[PDB]
């Protein structure tokens, strides 16, 4: 891992552009798990509490 | 390990059934095997206060090690020679286990090769 | 080019790619132009009294008033008794009940004729 | 002394004699005199002060005895007076009978912590006077619910007896 | 070069 | 009780009689001291109830809150002075004097020893109640609340007394001691289905019932603080009382009678604490938060064993100081912003600090942090109902969850955050305030050390 | 000390009562929009994009900054839902589908692994423990009154 | 001196505390403080009796 | 709304932060920065608002695709770790008027100095609602830009929450 | 410190009957711990100051 | 238990491969030691677990 | 915590000490009341990347709505001094 990390990590200085892989997203924002549990789960208990539960 | 794939890529009978061992009679193969001894007791064991699983032919070396530890208080840095009585007693143990092993493997072939000629010439 | 975005519930449209940031009509402006007329007529109703050194206490808003009012006490008024209203107040408010009824009632019926037979443990149980 | 020993069991201890093998001291030994000095001295003193003030003034204190009352068996039906004192005399034995039950689970609880790692075997006339216990306190009190009395005590009783009774008529014919 | 701090009133 | 029952009344010639200055003082003063008396009432046997007369008798479960009940008496004239402060000086003698007869009605109700003078005084307290309200409550909406808590509780009530007097017909008599003697085992007949019903419907109206409470966020939150407190901490626990009593002469009927009412109980935790997360006011928010603490006494009432009745006891009086200091804390607010919305007044721990301690404190208390009673009695509801029914446990774990929910988006949204600029009158708080508030968060902690006190005739 | 005529009402029939709705809630005629009178009790109150607090412009003077406001501004119906403590509908740098996907697809597929894993299990060649005395019979509590099934290890 | 002051009321008055607390009002009821009993090793003495129990059996000398 | 030319500055700064937070050393950001302005050197003037935004668009959708996912933020901006870290800190200034005399007895320099701005801001409150009500439409004003003091001696207008609010760090 | 604990469970891990999916995990972890622990290095130490000016 | 220390072991080592804030790398760290005291516990050794939470 | 605080000498000259390392102004002709699109010649792009090169000194962004309304140096030590709050 560290042979693996430390030729990886030297690559960031080679003058050259990249491209926006998608497992660099999925693991950058942390599986989605946030973005899509926090921004749903709250929002249908949230959503209930006042439409059925309430009105 | 290095056996899996004979266990699963591979035939079945070759390699035994760890949850099943031993299969084979305990005498069946040996010139009338000698049981194995206990050094130690139960009532030495007890009043040691020795886990459970540590109550095997290994142990009165772990006893051993044990008042050490006590007797040399504080010398963490010592009683090193004890340790390796026990620890290499258990590593011997550990050789028997895989001798019970391969014994079982083997002993699996060998029906296997009896019941094929038997078969295939019948 | 790019694949497009898909605007989800949870996920708005990002301005930019919204197709009418970018076209400005004469009156697709002029709107604009209300909307702040009118939104900074009332930062100037809210500043007068919120400067003003001469009010002590609070500054109604009846914006606030508004909302409140229509969350709790408009509802009823408003309400209708219709296919949409009664078949989601049946199965919100029954169903949930009927539900754990079965749940519960089936449990403890099974549970009780282990005990009669003498087929739960329950060697160690004096607390209940 | 402050305790029957007969209730309470304690094995006896058994200490081994240290037998040190290495020449460095134990530093145990040490904090272990400084402590007897700096800390169990002057706490044995105030105490004995304190104790000696409690000779001076002695009184005593007693365990109330409440001689037996007729059970609810012998009380004739709807008699509220005789119904009253059987089901004061049943709750206070009830009360007595959860705390047997505590003496028993604090002897089991004693043994495993006092036999160590060799508990499982050591703690078995323990462990079987617990089990034995907590049967006959499930027959006596289990069930009953929150509005328990000796009349549903005697029911409960009695439906066991029948229920052990006709066990004993089919065994018994074979 | 001390400031003042505006605190709410800590007396009551 | 004649020991409680006349000082209180003499606490309305002392009101009437006193200098026209000193009424909050007299009143306030003499009232604690009948709270410190009824410490008396702890004379408690393993075996025997205390029995003072032919009328009335204290055990264990009267106890707890008879103590409560003379203990909020003080407190609530401490929270009724500022909003009577430009009242006319008689009109403010007779807001004293209801609430004086109140204590005098609970204090009767719950030691009575016969089942109708229980129902008499049962019923009495509606009317200084209804006057409360009625009368002292801020918004045109308390007309109609008050016409709400009349007749939900009346529909039950007068089918209990129907019950009751066809009991006292059959068995010959209703004092509760001869019942624990002369109880008979109820069949399983429509007419006793109906017998059932009409025993326990009153009860279940006041606890209230999930279905049966639309009255709570009326009545709670168009009555004056003190109607507040007494609704909340006291006139609640009356149904939860008649129940623990009630119950014993129903048996074996309990046992399947009890399924719908299990049912609408647990399911109501969840909709009643789910509703909490979305009220767009701090005193209605606190309201509901009721109906779910009262919801598991009503479980812990109908499944009859020894730990869900010590459990209910527990509850029911940690219920009353946890609720009754926070509708004083809400109260605080609203004595100053003069508005119940939730979301007008934030960041208030900047401007208020202490009282900011006593928020933390009651919800703290309100979501069952241990070792505090609110969990002794809801942990021991918890595990008698998961040998009633193992399943129970996901319906208590996903309250608990809410529970903490709703009661700490009330501290943030109230405490935390930032200060609305155009509130510039949130003056310091009062030595008065500071007070009350401690009078409910310290005797409900102390009781954590002598928990045995509040759990009951069970223990 | 709000009258009836400025509080909310039921909803608007004629053309005429939406002009005087929106000039009651301070709106645009052209962007009053009630809720659809399907009987739930929303009356004439305006229906407002469901956009949360948090995409709202952090550097605008906001009469309440924290909830992102303007004094005397329309309220949403959910606005206590969507202040900046509860729900976000910012957009997100993945589209809402994929990330659904990638992130059941994840799960879905280490689920499965672990079930593969556990019908084949690892181990090391090496015959059972063996342990004296009837397998510890007496250690384990075995009671010493029945006679345990006699269990001897050979040398090997 | 700081450390001295320190030392005395938070580590020597609170131990006389609950020394005199564990000695005379904890250990004076059963059960209270249970502890393991002490490990005894082939071949110990016993402070109580004296007893000296057997060492062990003699060992099939091994190496490495 | 917020013209063309406006769309474009605000893309430029965007791109080149989402682009120097994949770079990250300053020698490729450097390399990478002047090689996104020259594309944007390209394009510029051109006319033909129709092309014109046509190649805005594009841009746009380009940056979304190409965004970093968690580009950078400046501790104390919206997203950053220090944002509105000092908020519960910030004590407004009608808070003193709540003080005890026993505690205000402790700076008798700095309420000499507030008696003064309370006694400022009251005399000027009246101008300044003078010259509100003259330097506004009928129709009430159309923008929240407010005019200044058209006199010496004259306060800018609505001024007292603007110049005595409370300091960044107040503690 | 560390390998007095983390090297004894992974050879504890290894040879013991086990989750085979599951014991690979953990292996592969391992090395993925290098490789997010040299990221720090090289990001804060090595390399050349990408703070501002005055620090 | 296995299971799910290795889960947690991976996944949260992961997701530290790329984040950029020092205090969240070093929290998706202590998810991934979590995760391997976890493993731990399934295999039967309690007490390594124990002990590395010491170390 | 720790950090000196800002004085408006020490603004000022960050303020010119970053466009005189600047490749595209004159530093003999480089003044605090210099314009940037109709003193030194420069296109609205250079003045975004002006803010940036600002922003990055001073460790703290300016928002786009009042990044485009700072064409002058000293108006930049007039918005960098108000908004950290100094006055001496
Ligand atoms: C700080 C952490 C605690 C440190 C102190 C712990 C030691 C200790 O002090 O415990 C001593 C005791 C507990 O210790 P104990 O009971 O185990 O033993 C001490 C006494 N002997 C040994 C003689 C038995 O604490 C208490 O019991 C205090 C009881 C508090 C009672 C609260 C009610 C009084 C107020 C009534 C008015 C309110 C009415 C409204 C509520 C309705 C109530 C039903
Ligand atoms: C039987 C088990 C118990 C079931 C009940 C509990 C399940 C969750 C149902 C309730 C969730 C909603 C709670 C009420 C809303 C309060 C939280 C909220 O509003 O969101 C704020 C936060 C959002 O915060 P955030 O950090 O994710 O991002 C918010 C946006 N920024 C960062 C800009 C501020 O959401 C949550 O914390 C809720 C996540 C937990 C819910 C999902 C549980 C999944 C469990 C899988 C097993
Ligand atoms: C280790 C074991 C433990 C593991 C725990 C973790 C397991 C995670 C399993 C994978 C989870 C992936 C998420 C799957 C749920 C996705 C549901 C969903 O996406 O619904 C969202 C719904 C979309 O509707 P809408 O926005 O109108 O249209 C979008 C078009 N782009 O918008 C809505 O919200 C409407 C309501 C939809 C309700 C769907 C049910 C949820
Ligand atoms: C079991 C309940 C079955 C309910 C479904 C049947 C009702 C239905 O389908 O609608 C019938 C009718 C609406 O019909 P429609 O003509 O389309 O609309 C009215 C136009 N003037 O409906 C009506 O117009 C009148 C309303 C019908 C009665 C509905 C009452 C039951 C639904 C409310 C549930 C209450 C939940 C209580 C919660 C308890 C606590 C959990
Ligand atoms: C114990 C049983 C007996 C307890 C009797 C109740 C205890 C007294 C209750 C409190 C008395 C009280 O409220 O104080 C009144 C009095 C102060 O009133 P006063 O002396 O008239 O001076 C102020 C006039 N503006 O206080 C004093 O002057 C003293
Ligand atoms: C909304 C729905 C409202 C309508 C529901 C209530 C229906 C009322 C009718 C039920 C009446 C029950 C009844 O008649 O009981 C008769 C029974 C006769 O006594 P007995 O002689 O012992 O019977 C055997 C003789 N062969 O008497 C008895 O044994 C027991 C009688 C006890 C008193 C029953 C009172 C009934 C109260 C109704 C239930 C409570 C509902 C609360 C809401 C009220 C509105
Ligand atoms: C908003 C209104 C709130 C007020 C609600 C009023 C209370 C509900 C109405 C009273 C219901 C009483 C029950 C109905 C009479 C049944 C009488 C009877 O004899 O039932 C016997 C039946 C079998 O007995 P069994 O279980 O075999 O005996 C062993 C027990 N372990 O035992 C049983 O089957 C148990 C009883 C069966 C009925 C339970 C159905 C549960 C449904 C969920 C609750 C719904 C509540 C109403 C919602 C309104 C909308
Ligand atoms: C949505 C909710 C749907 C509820 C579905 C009820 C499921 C009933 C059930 O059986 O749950 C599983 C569990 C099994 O019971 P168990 O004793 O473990 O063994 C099998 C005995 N037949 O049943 C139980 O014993 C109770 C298990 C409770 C699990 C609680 C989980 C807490 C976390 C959420
Ligand atoms: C049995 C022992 C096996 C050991 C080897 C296991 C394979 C390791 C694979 C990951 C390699 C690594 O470190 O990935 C490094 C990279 C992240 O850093 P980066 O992309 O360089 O930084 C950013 C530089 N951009 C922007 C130019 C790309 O990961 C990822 O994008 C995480 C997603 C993939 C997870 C798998
Ligand atoms: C011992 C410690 C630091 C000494 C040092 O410089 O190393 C000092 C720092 C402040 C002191 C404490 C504070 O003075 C507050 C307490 C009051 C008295 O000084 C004695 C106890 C008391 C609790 C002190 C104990 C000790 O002297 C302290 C704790
Ligand atoms: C037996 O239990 C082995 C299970 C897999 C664990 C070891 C995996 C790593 C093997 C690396 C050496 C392979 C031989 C070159
Ligand atoms: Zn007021």
């Amino acid at each position: 891992g560290f042979i693996l990390a430390l030729e990886i990590s030297n690559m960031t200085k080679n003058l050259k552009y990249h491209y926006p892989s998608n497992a660099f997203k999925f693991s950058t924002l942390l599986g989605y798990f946030p973005t899509i549990m926090h921004r749903l789960a709250p929002y249908m208990n949230l959503s209930m509490s006042q439409k059925s539960a309430s009105s | 390990g290095a056996h899996l794939a004979r266990r699963y890529l591979g035939d079945a009978s070759v390699e035994p059934d760890p949850l099943r061992m031993p299969t084979f009679p305990p005498d069946y193969g040996f010139p009338e095997r000698k049981e194995r001894e206990m050094v130690a007791t139960q009532q030495e064991m007890n009043d040691a206060q020795l886990v459970l699983q540590q109550r095997d032919y290994c142990a009165h070396y772990l006893i051993r090690f044990l008042k050490c530890k006590r007797d040399s208080f504080p010398n963490f840095l010592a009683c090193k020679h004890e340790r390796h009585d026990w620890d290499y007693c258990e590593h011997l143990d550990y050789v028997k286990r895989m001798k019970e092993f391969e014994r079982e493997r083997r002993l699996l072939q060998r029906k296997k090769r009896r019941e094929q000629r038997e078969a295939d010439m019948a | 080019s790019f694949p497009k975005y898909e605007a989800s519930r949870l996920s708005s449209l990002p301005t930019t790619l919204d197709p009418a940031e970018y076209d400005i009509s004469s009156e697709t402006r002029k709107a604009q132009a209300e909307r702040l007329a009118i939104r900074s007529r009332l930062k100037r109703e809210y500043q007068l009294q919120y400067y003003d050194p001469s009010r002590r206490g609070v500054i109604e808003d009846p914006a606030l008033v508004r909302w409140t009012y229509a969350r709790s006490a408009n509802i009823y008024p408003n309400f209708r008794p219709n296919t949409k209203t009664s078949l989601l107040g049946a199965l919100f408010g029954i169903g949930p009940l009927v539900f754990w009824y079965y749940v519960f009632k089936t449990d403890r019926d099974r549970k009780e004729k282990l005990i009669q037979e003498g087929k739960l443990d329950r060697t160690f149980n004096i607390s209940y | 002394d402050s305790w029957d020993k007969d209730v309470y069991p304690e094995p006896p201890r058994r200490t081994p004699a240290p037998s040190p093998q290495t020449s460095l001291p134990n530093p145990i030994t040490y904090l272990t005199k400084a402590f007897d000095l700096l800390v169990d001295r002057p706490v044995t003193l105030v105490r004995e002060f304190i104790e000696r003030q409690h000779a001076k003034n002695k009184y005593y204190y007693y365990h109330r005895e409440f001689r037996r009352v007729p059970d609810i068996t012998e009380c004739q039906e709807k008699d509220v007076l005789c119904m009253f004192e059987a089901e004061m005399q049943w709750r206070r034995d009830y009360k007595v009978d959860q705390e047997i039950v505590n003496i028993i689970q604090e002897r089991l609880k004693a043994c495993q912590q006092r036999e160590g790692e060799s508990h499982r075997q050591n703690c078995a006339k323990e462990l079987e006077q617990f089990t034995q216990v907590v049967k006959a306190y499930q027959d006596r009190y289990h069930d009953l619910g929150a509005h328990y009395s000796a009349r549903k005590c005697l029911a409960k009783q009695k439906q066991r007896m029948l229920a052990e009774r006709k066990a004993a008529k089919e065994a018994a014919a074979a | 070069k001390r400031l003042f701090i505006i605190k709410p009133s800590g007396f009551y | 009780m004649l020991k409680y029952i006349i000082p209180t009344i003499m606490l309305m010639p002392l009101t009437w009689l006193s200098k026209n200055n000193m009424i909050w003082v007299n009143s306030t003063a003499h009232s604690l001291l009948i709270s410190f008396t009824s410490l008396l009432l702890m004379n408690q046997f393993g075996d025997n109830s205390l029995n003072f007369s032919l009328l009335f008798f204290s055990d264990s479960l009267s106890t707890p809150l008879l103590i409560l009940t003379m203990w909020l008496l003080p407190l609530m004239l401490m929270a009724s002075q500022h909003h009577l402060s430009k009242e006319n000086l008689t009109r403010k003698k007779l807001f004293i004097t209801m609430l004086i007869s109140l204590q005098l009605f609970l204090i009767m109700t719950f030691t009575a020893m016969e089942l109708i003078l229980f129902y008499i005084l049962f019923e009495a307290t509606l009317v200084p109640t209804l006057i409360i309200i009625t009368r002292w409550g801020n918004q045109t909406e308390r007309l109609n609340a008050g016409l709400y808590f009349l007749f939900y509780t009346l529909a039950g009530s007068l089918p209990l007394l129907v019950a009751l007097i066809y009991i006292q017909n059959t068995v010959g008599s209703l004092n509760f001691l001869m019942l624990q003697y002369w109880v008979q085992p109820v069949h399983n007949s429509w007419s006793n289905v109906f017998m059932w019903l009409a025993c326990m419907m009153a009860f279940m109206v006041k606890m209230p019932l999930y279905g049966l409470h639309l009255w709570l966020p009326k009545a709670h939150v168009e009555a004056p603080i003190a109607g507040s407190m007494v609704l909340a901490a006291v006139l609640l626990k009356l149904g939860g009382y008649g129940m623990l009593r009630i119950t014993l002469i129903l048996n074996p009927m309990t046992d399947f009678m009890a399924y719908p009412f299990i049912m609408l109980s647990l399911w109501g935790m969840i909709m009643t604490s789910s509703i909490c997360l979305r009220q767009t006011d701090l005193k209605s928010l606190i309201a509901y938060s009721s109906v779910s603490h009262m919801a598991l006494v009503i479980v812990a009432i109908l499944i009859q064993t020894p730990w869900s009745y010590m459990g209910a006891t527990a509850l029911m009086i940690a219920h009353g100081l946890t609720s009754s200091m926070l509708f004083c804390l809400a109260n605080s607010n609203y004595e100053r912003i003069h508005s119940r919305t939730m979301i007008l007044a934030r960041g208030l721990q900047t401007l208020l600090p202490l009282m900011a301690t006593w928020w933390l404190l009651a919800s703290l208390t309100n979501l069952a942090l241990p070792p505090t009673i609110n969990l002794i009695g809801e942990l021991f509801v918890v595990m008698s109902t998961f040998s009633w029914s193992n399943i129970t446990i996901i319906l208590m774990g996903v309250n608990m969850v809410i529970t903490a929910l709703y009661s700490l988006y009330m501290l943030i949204m109230t405490q935390r955050g930032k200060y609305t600029y155009h509130i510039n009158n949130i003056s310091p708080s009062f030595t008065r305030e500071n007070a009350l508030m401690s009078l409910h968060i310290l005797p409900l902690l102390l009781l954590t050390l002598n928990p045995k006190i509040i759990l009951g005739p069970l223990y | 000390h709000i009258t009836k005529d400025m509080l909310p009402g039921p909803y608007p029939k004629t053309p005429e009562e939406r002009a005087a709705a929106a000039k009651k809630y301070n709106m645009r005629v052209e962007d009053y929009e009630p809720y659809p009178d399907d009987g739930t009790g929303y009356g004439d109150y305006p229906k407002l994009p469901d956009r949360s607090q948090q995409e709202r412009d952090p550097w605008y003077d906001w009469d309440h900054p924290d909830l992102r406001l303007n004094w005397g501004e329309p309220m949403h119906w959910d606005l206590d839902m969507y202040i900046r403590n509860r729900v976000d509908t910012s957009p997100t740098p993945v589209n809402w589908n994929l990330m659904c996907k990638h992130l059941f697809g994840f799960v879905a597929f280490m689920l499965f692994m672990f079930w593969v894993g556990e019908t084949y299990p690892a181990y090391q060649p090496v015959g059972p423990k063996q342990y004296p005395y009837n397998n510890l019979y007496l250690e384990r509590g075995g009671d010493p009154n029945k006679e345990p099934e006699p269990v001897v290890h050979y040398e090997i | 001196y700081r450390h001295s002051i320190f030392a005395f009321t938070h580590v020597l008055i609170p131990v006389w505390i609950i020394h005199y607390y564990l000695k005379y009002h904890v250990t004076t009821k059963p059960y209270t403080i249970v502890e393991k009993k002490p490990r005894i090793f082939p071949g110990d003495t016993i402070l109580e009796t004296g007893e000296v129990i057997p060492p062990m059996k003699e060992f099939p000398d091994q190496h490495h | 709304y917020l013209t063309h030319q406006q769309k474009v500055l605000r893309l430029y700064k965007r791109a080149l932060r989402h682009l120097e937070s994949w770079c990250i050393h300053r020698d490729k950001y450097r390399y990478f920065a002047c090689l996104l302005r020259a594309r944007f050197d390209e394009h510029k003037n051109e006319k033909d608002m129709v092309k014109a935004t046509q190649l805005l668009r594009e841009a746009e959708e380009e940056f979304w695709h190409g965004q970093h996912p968690q580009p950078y933020i400046f501790p104390e901006s919206p997203g950053g770790t220090s944002y509105e870290r000092y908020e519960c800190y910030k004590v407004p200034e009608w808070c003193l008027d709540d003080w005890h005399p026993s505690e205000k007895a402790m700076y008798p320099d700095y309420f000499a100095k507030r008696e003064q701005w309370k006694k400022l801001r009251r005399e000027s409150w009246e101008r300044e609602v003078k010259q509100l009500q003259e330097e506004t439409p009928v129709g009430g004003p159309r923008t929240e830009a407010l005019p200044p003091a058209r006199k010496q001696g004259d306060l800018p207008p609505l001024w007292w929450h603007i110049v005595t609010r409370p300091r960044e760090r107040p503690m | 410190t560390g390998f007095y604990s983390k090297d004894l469970i992974i050879e504890a891990a290894n040879t013991s009957y086990t989750n085979a999916w599951a014991l690979l995990m953990t292996l592969i972890a391992t090395s993925f711990t290098a490789i997010y622990s040299t990221r720090i290095i090289f990001f804060a130490l090595l390399g050349q100051p990408r703070f501002p000016t005055l620090v | 238990t296995l299971c799910l220390g290795a889960i947690t072991t991976l996944f949260t080592a992961m997701c530290a491969l790329t984040q950029n804030d020092i205090k969240k790398i070093i929290a998706f760290s202590t998810s991934s030691q979590l995760g391997l005291m976890m493993v731990t516990i399934g295999i039967n050794q309690p007490y390594l677990a124990f002990l590395h939470i010491c170390t | 915590s720790d950090a000196p605080p800002l004085t408006l000498e020490g603004i000022k000259d960050r303020v010119l000490y970053v466009l005189k390392l600047y490749d595209k102004i004159d530093p003999e002709k480089l003044s605090v009341n210099s314009h940037f699109m109709k003193d030194l010649g420069l296109d609205s792009l250079d003045q975004v990347e002006i803010i940036m090169a600002m922003e990055d000194e001073f460790g703290f962004e300016i928002p786009d709505i009042d990044a485009e309304k700072l064409m002058c140096p000293q108006e930049i030590v007039d918005y960098i001094a108000d908004k950290k709050d100094v006055y001496e």
